[PDB]
């Protein structure tokens, strides 16, 4: 039971790390998309 | 002499019973905590 719990704890640590890295990559893409949208809005404001 | 030997073995048996319950009982407490932590991890 201890060996199985140690393996589950390793799996949960790896999944937590993977989830953290995917959240970081999603946050980067969200800020890039927001910056591009602000640039488009600023271009629209100039045209208007 | 026989009565002194019987009294000695009775005291040794009661001490061994107490030691056995401590060795058990503690493992059973750890097993319950391990099971609860396994459910929480799951």
């Amino acid at each position: 039971q201890k060996e199985k719990q140690l393996e589950d704890l390793r799996y949960c640590r790896e999944e937590r790390k993977s989830l953290t890295e995917t959240a970081e990559r999603l946050a980067e893409k969200f800020e890039e998309a927001k910056e591009k949208q602000e640039d488009l809005i600023n271009r629209l404001k100039r045209i208007l | 002499q026989l009565e002194n030997l019987i009294n000695k073995w009775s005291l040794e048996l009661e001490d061994q019973e107490k030691h056995f319950l401590q060795q058990a009982t503690q493992v059973n407490a750890w097993d319950r905590t391990l099971m609860q932590n396994g459910e929480r991890i799951t």
